[PDB]
RNA sequence: CCUUCUCAAACAUGUUUGGUAGUGAGUGAUACUCGAGUUAACUUGAAAUUGCCUUAAA
């Protein structure tokens, strides 16, 4: 949610809901870096989950 | 406050310790009886464990040992039982780095198996126990112009030849044979001395510390295990590496 | 920092690695600098005896590490294994707060003080960070002090420890000396003499003035964990049956024989006897 | 134990009479052996091993060469120890029961029950696609936990504990063996709390009547021994009961350590 | 319109009614905690009911648990319309078995036996079913 | 926001014996022994509206 400059992500959850993928808005771009072992991150996705 | 999450994962691990303790109850009573058609397994076993780490499973041969016994922090949201909590407490261990001498028989061993994942247990060496008595050796003492008795460090021979004359300790280093070759008066003795305190292995919440917290986590994991299987051996291990590291 | 960074970040591994990727300071240059002759490092070392000696009986606590506290019971052990090998002691004097001894190092006379084995009680009115700051750097000046006092007396240093020797008595018998006439009359005092020494009687305080003045010890304690005996050193109120060929005497005539540098007479001493008085060497 | 005459004609009107002109036409083809016991078989305690019963003829190789033409077909599960999962293959298995026909579909660990099949719809989707379930012995006591309770529901999802350690060691021959003699000579009945035991001796499209008569009168004679049955009959599905045995006499049955190891811890 | 009662599902296997009640205590006090068990077996059937002494702090607590996520159970959190109040939920304990007294004789118990295995002759005779005796 | 009895002994790699008490709800037919104990098999997201010890510490 913490994302600037702003556009990169305001058309995400509208681009989300027309293409039919679950999305949350979550607080922290330095949480999802922590994710993906960056400083910060925009965005982070799940595509193939284990059994 | 207090979460949902915490209450349910603290009855679960409870109900899991009583059930438990029932099932070890259950076998220790019908070996007792010794007349029962059906039962797993009829001895005893002691697992050494030493060091990557090698495992000795042998039956355990049923001559009186010389144990040390440390109360260690127990399972992640356990609350004791309270058969568990009462041999602890009649063992005088209610309270974590304390350590005592136990005499291993036959009787003794199912209370071991009763109270496994809350100490540990080792064999100590006699250097082991010199260190221990001659570093941190406690005992209550009531002076003649002293209504209440106060705990003071074991400093006078004097003091162990006027409570143990009779039985015939003198000194400190008649105190240590009488522990290490657990002849007469080792009950005596034993209960003369004050449980052991122990200091903690890692202290301190820095980063190093933290590290260090992590890495000891991770080989206690290791070492240790919660076999919660009611015929499981007793878990013996390098008490002399233990104490040299809490001493 | 850098580390609490990748702890905060839920990085192991790679704080594990940051922690094996470090280097820590060493005093050696300022060892060099402070002591340009090992004579003055000689006539210094008396207070890092004594700090080693009193740090080495402490138990273990959350200001002092039994780290710490194992590694000056090493170097202890190894300058006691050195004195005793090399039959340097020269005076020893039991006070009630301790033993004094003065050992003939290089030339030089050193006196220091053993305390007893028996649990002091830590005062919690002491500045602990200063006294660990003062006893690291005398861990590092004995240090360069044994190691060179081994090499130019031609042995390994560090020496190798026995770990049965040491399972069963922990003291200077565990480390043995290895290589690549003394002076009369105390390093050939109790020549070929073969000491019982009794449960009571303080074991490393008696092997180690016997070994200095060499002899050879037998301890009742050590056969716990499990012929020669000329004399039996004992102290106890009432003694059962003796050995006739045996001479059983009191711990204060080893003490006496070494201050006075002859033999001092074993008739003065008996268990069940009044005891001389234990004057000072000074 | 049995007449030979009399269960012949007893087998011989059963099986005509599922031939008189969904699972309607499939399941009223099964035969069954009804037990009936003065007393408990295991006792006032519930029992979850099932007894194994060894009979002159195949069973489950007839099951798998019938099961070509069903929807559900004949597999085989294997569960092993965590330990001992990596010490074997299908190939191990292959090279060993290829002379026999004997295919082990699947061999699992207790890892896999704790974390792939964790889920309750996925565990019992992945359990009732199996027929014959062995698991070793050591791992098949933590199985009621790992399995869970719809899987003993049946016999054919419960467990068989069979002998894998030859010297205290993981013996590929010796479980090879077992696999082998489990498959061939022997079957499981599951003893209930009750005093009525049911046997599901198979289908009649897969063995002769003579295979049948023979393979009961070899159960029975197993059986008498066992404990002191009461009655014996046959039935099917949709079916009433035949009797088969009658015994009279077995009727006539219907009518501290703790604490000195706590005084031995204990000073006073 | 709303009570104060508290419909709750889909409860994980640790949650039962001390557990209930503890933890909703701290939402407000409880006037009754009760869980659904099975008769036959001390086990739950993963639903229950609560009753506070104030329907705002009920309201509080609905919306507060309303879809917790707990232990992959998604919490399901209801309020009871006015009036309706909760009955008849026991809790059930592990109920035992034991042989009860057996009054009939041998004799007797022996000729109804027989009798039976006549019925079922009579039975086969019926059904046109050719077997012997 | 914890994580599940991972086996023993007897005899000569083999034979015998002991060791295994489960998520809930629902459908169902069919027989057996005294409101009890047993009995083919089908569904389901982990499904659900009421059977009277403290250094895993701030």
């Amino acid at each position: 949610n913490d994302v600037d400059p702003i556009e990169l992500v305001v058309f995400l959850p509208a681009l989300c809901k027309k293409m039919g993928v679950p999305y949350a808005i979550v607080k922290g771009k330095a949480r999802l870096g922590t994710l993906v072992n960056q400083k910060t991150s925009a965005v982070a996705a799940l595509t193939e989950v284990r059994a | 406050f207090v979460r949902a999450e915490s209450i349910v994962a603290k009855t679960l691990a409870t109900s899991r310790e009583k059930e438990r303790i029932k099932r070890v109850s259950i076998l220790e009573d019908k070996k007792a009886k010794n007349e029962t058609q059906h039962i797993a397994s009829g001895k005893d076993f002691i697992l050494k464990i030493t060091e990557g780490l090698i495992r000795e499973k042998t039956t355990y041969d049923g001559k009186p040992a010389l144990l040390f016994i440390v109360r260690v922090r127990g399972p992640l949201a356990v609350n004791i039982p309270n058969k568990a909590f009462k041999i602890l407490s009649l063992l005088r261990l209610v309270e974590t780095n304390t350590g005592v001498f136990v005499k291993l028989t036959k009787n003794v061993y199912p209370l071991l198996k009763v109270i496994a994942p809350y100490v540990v247990i080792g064999k100590p060496s006699l250097s082991s126990i010199r260190s221990l008595i001659q570093k941190r050796g406690r005992i209550i003492y009531k002076g003649e112009n002293e209504a209440e008795p106060h705990e003071i460090v074991l400093n006078d021979n004097n003091i162990v030849e006027e409570q143990l004359g009779d039985h015939g300790i003198i000194c400190v280093e008649d105190i240590i044979h009488e522990i290490a070759t657990m002849g007469e008066s080792f009950s005596v003795c034993n209960f003369f001395l004050q449980p052991f305190k122990l200091n903690r292995e890692v202290s301190g919440f820095g980063s190093l510390n933290r590290l260090r917290k992590i890495k000891q986590r991770e080989a206690e994991s290791r070492t240790r295990q919660f076999s919660n299987a009611a015929t499981a051996p007793v878990i013996e291990v390098d008490i002399d590496s233990l104490l040299a590291k809490l001493n | 920092r850098k580390l609490t960074r990748a702890l905060g970040r839920g990085e192991v591994s790679s704080a594990k690695r940051l922690e094996e990727n470090r280097d820590s300071y060493t005093l050696d240059h300022i060892i060099k600098e402070r002591y340009p002759s090992f004579p003055d490092a000689i006539r210094d070392i008396d207070d890092a005896l004594n700090m080693l000696f009193l740090f080495s009986n402490l138990p273990s606590t959350n200001q002092v590490s039994s780290k710490i506290i194992n590694d000056a019971q090493k170097i202890c052990n190894q300058w006691l294994a050195y004195v005793a090998k090399e039959r340097l002691v020269r005076k020893v004097f039991v006070s009630i707060k301790g033993v004094y001894y003065q050992a003939n190092i290089k030339g030089e006379e050193v006196r220091w003080l053993v305390p007893f084995k028996f649990p002091e009680n830590i005062p919690s009115d002491v500045d602990f960070r200063i006294m660990l700051t003062f006893l690291e750097f005398y861990s590092t000046l004995l240090h360069f002090v044994l190691y060179k006092l081994y090499t130019d007396s031609g042995l390994i240093y560090p020496p190798k420890l026995d770990l049965k020797k040491d399972k069963i008595i922990s003291g200077l018998s565990s480390y043995i000396l290895e290589s690549r006439k003394y002076d009369s009359p105390v390093a050939s005092l109790f020549s070929a003499f073969v000491f019982y020494v009794s449960r009571e009687v303080p074991i490393d305080i008696l092997e180690f003035l016997i070994l200095s003045c060499g002899g050879n010890v037998i301890s009742e304690a050590a056969m716990d964990q499990i012929s020669k005996v000329t004399h039996q050193i004992v102290d106890r109120p009432v003694l059962k049956n003796k050995v006739a060929g045996r001479t059983y005497i009191q711990p204060q005539w080893i003490f006496d024989c070494i201050n006075k540098g002859e033999l001092v007479p074993a008739n003065k001493y008996l268990p069940g006897e009044a005891l001389p008085p234990h004057l000072s060497p000074w | 134990a049995i007449p030979r005459e009399r269960v012949i004609k007893a087998v011989n009107e059963l099986i005509k009479f599922t031939s008189k002109p969904d699972d309607e036409e499939e399941l009223k083809k099964d035969l069954q052996l009804i037990v009936v016991n003065n007393k408990s078989f295991t006792g006032t305690s519930k029992s979850f091993k099932l007894k194994l019963l060894n009979v002159k003829h195949s069973f489950y190789k007839p099951w798998k060469e019938a099961s070509a033409t069903a929807v559900k077909d004949f597999k085989v599960l294997l569960i092993l120890k965590d330990s001992d999962i990596k010490k074997v293959s299908e190939d191990d298995l292959f090279d060993q029961l290829d002379s026999e026909g004997i295919k082990v579909d699947e061999i699992i660990c207790g890892k896999d029950l704790k974390t792939v099949y964790k889920a309750y719809e996925a565990r019992n989707a992945f359990i009732s696609q199996f027929s014959l379930i062995l698991a070793d012995d050591s791992i098949v006591t933590s199985l009621p936990k790992l399995m869970g309770g719809k899987a003993y529901n049946k016999v054919e999802t419960t467990p068989i504990s069979i002998r894998t350690h030859a010297n205290k060691e993981f013996s590929l021959t010796t479980l090879t063996n077992n696999i082998k003699k489990v498959y061939m000579n022997q079957l499981p009945v599951k003893l209930p709390r009750g005093t009525t035991l049911n046997v599901h001796l198979g289908n009649l499209e897969w063995l002769r009547p003579e295979e049948f008569v023979d393979n009961v009168e070899l159960i029975s004679e197993q059986l008498i021994k066992a404990y002191q049955i009461r009655s014996i009959f046959i039935k099917t599905n949709r079916s009433p009961v035949l009797p088969l045995y009658y015994n009279q006499d077995v009727l006539d049955e219907l009518e501290s350590t703790f604490n000195k190891g706590l005084m031995e811890i204990a000073n006073p | 319109e709303y009570s104060g009662i508290i419909y709750v599902s889909r409860l994980p296997h640790g949650f039962h009614e001390k557990e209930l009640s503890k933890y909703f205590a701290q939402f407000g006090d409880l006037k009754e905690v009760r869980l659904a068990r099975n008769k036959k077996t001390g086990n739950s059937r993963h639903y229950g009911f609560l009753e506070f002494v104030n329907k705002e702090d009920a309201m509080i607590a609905q919306e507060s648990m309303n879809n917790y996520l707990l232990m992959g159970h998604l919490l399901q959190v209801r309020v009871l319309p006015k009036g309706a109040k909760i009955e008849k939920l026991y809790k059930y304990k592990k109920r035992v078995l034991v042989e009860k007294g057996i009054t009939k004789p041998v004799k007797q118990l022996k000729d109804n036996m027989k009798q039976k295995h006549e019925e079922r002759i009579k039975k086969l005779a019926k059904s046109g079913i050719e077997f012997k005796w």
